[PDB]
């Protein structure tokens, strides 16, 4: 029984870590994505005053 | 009250209240039921997705264009897509608003009857009219004279126009346009191996066509440069990956344009149609149509082709005139500003066909003296 | 009433009423007759143990499944087994219960007919409907678009849907399951000495495997690491003594869903039939699909599996769509609780097969609009 | 003794997951990193191009 108990108890702790660590992957693949969106409208941008100036 | 500058175009319905800067809301015309068999219950699926609805759900439908080319082939889709726009994207009941449709020239009788059928029966307004899509693009220039190229996506034409007297006998009006484009382009993409066939994935060669083609000041030396470098080899993600890259195929589309026995039509380009058009005016009103000349539409996108087709002119036209090409970069929605503008005036606002004439002379008052 | 939402399945049968969480009675489905000759009297010996009473008596009798890869091969021991579900495990009469049975796709349809004859003949139930077993279980992820891989005992399938249309023409049905990675185990543990030949022995194979099996996230570094350390070998008791060490057998047993040559099958693995039903798809869904990749059925319940296919998928797969696979932890009742959510729904209620039109129709009405 | 094997069970799964998941963030981190070099390289090249257009 005690053995049990002490199985079970690292178990929980276990688990609530996978869970907070998934959360901080979640955060940190949207802040990625953020990023990347960021990327995405610099280069749209760039492009546009490219095609602007190319064509006046 | 306000009045409703609706604009049917072929590829993008654009609509808004008169007397504004922009649309109010522009979406694709496509009608799109599904085509697959659908298992989950309850679900809410509806039988047609129009408008830009059907945009982000093409993955199971098959979109189908009710405007083919200016003229309407499909009348229960227009009449959706009409009551889309009224109902859904302005929010304006049509009992209690002017509308102000547009319509190419030189369509069929039948299709412009029609259309003014519906909007008095169906939709009910107070009072419609139809204009000529190339006067309207006159006005948002600011001009009163001055030959307009007005290239959408189902048909170009080149109405030219002096002093506010158009020139009936020198309209010259020619079936290639955006659509074709899109088309030449999907075929010429399968020289590398990229095959685009279902009519969902048309509008990802549209897409592409959009944001990489660009018109060539010469053909002959982009031809040779890009067989020799590959400065020119651009790559598009497509919606799932796989990443691709155009290579000569970027300046090969657009030139359709100025060279459409590429596919396979005999007429000639949009650089000799104009100088053709000119040339059947009077000879005292050339040079200021030379000085004037308008550009307009969608298709007239093209990074690079307010050069091209100055070149092209001035090689063809006399040395001594001068040649200038307006451009505005406003020109996706010139026809509408146009619309707007033309809607807005005083003398204008005893035009419309009531609702009573209608009555009184039947769906064949719009060839009447309320043109 | 309430529904009665049986789910036949392979291996075990799953039943309860509409509405609940979990099924009511889940018992193997084996029917086994005693071999022995029998010398006490008056003992009541039966001639046929069905249901979880064979597999306490097992000793004794001969198993012997009555469904062997989604197909029914059986049909006296499949009513016998549908008799015992209704009237001892459920005690409830099927005079007064609609029932909502389960089918794999790309069954043989004479299966299903015969199904729907017994249903309304024999036990005489008011109105029965047989759903597809990936469309329950994509019901109860919440879903309503994804990819579902439904790896039951029988017979693996992978139905891909979107928006609620399924699509037909990307179902890819294999027929490697659960129960020839049992016999694969039992082929394997030879090797170190332990022989199980017996049709009740193949339950302790099953035991084994469901207890000790697991897959490798990586296959040679396992297969590299098991045979230089011994930090893998896990002993187990057997029903009598004499404990067993399985060693690179944990392993290598559910391997078999990746490589499907180890048992002579020429076919892809799971994580390469799930990438080409994607790719069948349209190329404007499979975003969607690469997103809500759905696990589902038993034998997708070895520990890892989860991160094995997604390495696989994420390898074949562009690097720029995200891949990810829902592993609910709910997964064995998937399917059983999928049917009760449709089961529950009000608007699914006129979607039954009446028996009046059984009666008009024939066992054919199946196939017909009530699919 | 099922109890006490269950609960073991439980801990090697949770941790092989706290293994991965760490591994992939590390990874997506490193990721973000490289995308925020080069972003960082091409807004030198235009802090460049903006120290010469004040001569412009
Ligand atoms: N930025 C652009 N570059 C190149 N082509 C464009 C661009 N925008 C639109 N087009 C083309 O023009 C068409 C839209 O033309 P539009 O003026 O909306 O036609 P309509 O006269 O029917 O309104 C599209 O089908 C597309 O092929
Ligand atoms: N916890 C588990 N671990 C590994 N395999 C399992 C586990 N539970 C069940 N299985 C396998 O799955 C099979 C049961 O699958 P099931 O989903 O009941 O099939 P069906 O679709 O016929 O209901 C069993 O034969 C067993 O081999
Ligand atoms: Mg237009
Ligand atoms: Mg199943």
């Amino acid at each position: 029984s005690d053995k049990l108990k002490e199985a079970e108890t690292r178990a929980e702790f276990a688990e609530r870590s996978v869970t907070k660590l998934e959360k901080s992957i979640d955060d940190l693949e949207d802040e990625l994505y953020a990023q990347k969106l960021k990327y995405k409208a610099i280069s749209e941008e760039l492009d546009h005053a490219l095609n602007d100036m190319t064509s006046i | 009250t306000t009045a409703l500058v609706c604009d049917n175009g072929s590829g993008l319905v654009k609509a808004g209240f008169a007397g504004d800067d922009a649309p109010r809301a522009v979406f694709p015309s496509i009608v799109g039921r599904p085509r697959h068999q659908g298992v989950m219950v309850g679900m809410g699926q509806k039988d047609s997705y129009v408008g830009d609805e059907a945009q982000s759900k093409r993955g199971i439908l098959t979109l189908k264009y009710p405007i083919e080319h200016g003229i309407i082939t499909n009348w229960d889709d227009m009449e959706k897509i009409w009551h889309h726009t009224f109902y859904n994207e302005l929010r304006v009941a049509p009992e209690e608003h002017p509308t102000l449709l547009t319509e190419a020239p030189l369509n069929p009788k039948a299709n412009r009857e029609k259309m003014t059928q519906i909007m008095f029966e169906t939709f009910n307004v107070p009072a419609m009219y139809v204009a000529i899509q190339a006067v309207l693009s006159l006005y948002a220039s600011g001009r009163t004279t001055g030959i307009v190229l007005d290239s959408g996506d189902g048909v170009t034409h080149n109405v030219p126009i002096y002093e506010g007297y158009a020139l009936p006998h020198a309209i010259m009006r020619l079936d290639l346009a955006g659509r074709d484009l899109t088309d030449y382009l999907m075929k010429i993409l399968t020289e590398r191996g990229y095959s685009f066939v279902t009519t969902a994935e048309r509008e990802i060669v549209r897409d592409i066509k959009e944001k990489l083609c660009y018109v060539a000041l010469d053909f002959e030396n982009e031809m040779a440069t890009a067989a020799s470098s590959s400065s020119l080899e651009k790559s598009y993600e497509l919606p799932d990956g796989q990443v691709i890259t155009i290579g000569n195929e970027r300046f090969r589309c657009p030139e359709t344009l100025f060279q459409p026995s590429f596919i396979g039509m005999e007429s000639a380009g949009i650089h000799e149609t104009t100088y053709n058009s000119i040339m059947k005016c009077d000879i005292d009103i050339r040079k200021d149509l030379y000085a004037n000349n308008v550009l307009s539409g969608g298709t007239t996108m093209y990074p690079g082709i307010a050069d091209r087709m100055q070149k092209e002119i001035t090689a063809l036209a006399p040395s001594t005139m001068k040649i200038k090409i307006i451009a505005p970069p406003e020109r996706k929605y010139s026809v509408w500003i146009g619309g707007s503008i033309l809607a807005s005036l005083s003398t204008f606002q005893q035009m419309w066909i009531s609702k009573q004439e209608y009555d009184e002379a039947g769906p064949s008052i719009v060839h009447r003296k309320c043109f």
